[PDB]
């Protein structure tokens, strides 16, 4: 092909690599983040499970 | 004292023509098989577009030459030729010429360095 176009599709094709990868490293911290939000929860849930398991019969 | 507007339609049948009989009379080819003159023959031709002074006149000739590229490459031989001679260029693309995108001037490398002082008041706001 036309080795304009080959450039211009290697460079679009960098570009959206580098958009993608940017995306990837925000994607870890807010799973890091959410993580802990899950672990917090966890002991509320546990305490009302080991409460409501039996004054509901 | 007129105005005058002169369009060449091809630079490139006019390089390939003089390419031809310069190969005929068995001149030194550079690259591409071209001669050596050919820039020399492309400015010559084109520097005789002016704007007159008031003491001469005030006549005024404007050159419009067209360059066809092969697939796209502006870097070839021709093309950077008339390019680093003109005061601006014009780039048509047929991406944006099936899009939908017609006439496609593609604004982005089209330059022109007479831009401004080439407007009115209105436009140039």
């Amino acid at each position: 092909a036309s080795l304009r176009d080959i450039k211009t599709r290697i460079n679009a094709t960098k570009k959206t690599s580098q958009i993608t990868k940017a995306m990837e490293m925000v994607s870890t911290s807010k799973l890091n983040r959410a993580e802990q939000n899950a672990k917090s929860f966890v002991p509320y849930m546990e305490k009302i499970q080991e409460v409501v398991a039996n004054v509901a019969l | 004292g007129k105005h005058v507007l002169v369009v060449y339609d091809d630079l490139s049948k006019q390089a390939a023509a003089y390419r031809e009989l310069s190969l005929l009379l068995r001149r030194p080819p550079g690259r591409e098989a071209y001669p050596g003159d050919i820039f020399y023959l492309h400015s010559r031709l084109l520097e005789r577009a002016a704007k007159l002074s008031d003491a001469k006149g005030g006549g005024s000739l404007t050159a419009l030459p067209f360059v066809e590229t092969q697939a796209g490459d502006i870097s070839a031989y021709i093309p950077t030729n008339v390019i680093s001679i003109t005061d601006g260029q014009i780039f048509l693309q047929s991406d944006l010429f099936f899009s939908g995108v017609r006439p496609a001037i593609n604004a982005g490398l089209s330059v022109s360095r007479v831009g401004g002082a080439a407007q009115i008041k209105a436009m140039k706001k």
